[PDB]
C-alpha cells in the first residue's frame, strides 16, 4: 500500500540520467498481486517530474 | 574674337531597383558565473557488519 518507486532514467551502458522518486501524481494506493498499476484496458501513467 | 554664349539643359531621370539579400547570423551567449553544470554517478558501498 501506498507504493512510491524509486527509479533511474539511464542511457548508454551506465549513463544515469536521473533518480526519481515517485511523487503524490505518481502514487498507487492499492498493488494486489498478480496486478497492473493502473490497470491493463487503461493507459501507463506519466512521469515527468524532478521537484518534490 | 569676341564670343558670348548662353546655354540652358532640361533634365529628366526615372529609376529602379530590385535588391535581394540572404543574411546568415549566429551567436554564442554565455555567462561566466553559471559555465557548467554537474551530474556524478555514485553508489553506496558497505563494507561494514551492521546494516544502515
Amino acid at each position: 500500500y501506498n507504493v512510491l518507486p524509486t527509479t533511474s532514467l539511464v542511457l548508454g551502458k551506465n549513463q544515469t540520467l536521473a533518480t526519481i522518486k515517485a511523487k503524490e501524481n505518481q502514487l498507487s494506493q492499492i498493488l494486489a498481486p498478480n496486478n497492473y498499476y493502473p490497470s491493463k484496458n487503461l493507459a501507463p501513467i506519466a512521469l515527468n517530474a524532478q521537484d518534490d | 574674337g569676341f564670343s558670348n554664349s548662353n546655354s540652358s539643359t532640361v533634365a529628366i531621370d526615372h529609376s529602379l531597383s530590385l535588391a535581394g539579400e540572404r543574411t546568415w547570423a549566429e551567436t554564442m551567449g554565455l555567462n561566466t558565473a553559471d559555465t557548467a553544470r554537474l551530474n556524478a554517478n555514485i553508489r553506496y558501498v558497505n563494507t561494514g557488519t551492521a546494516p544502515i
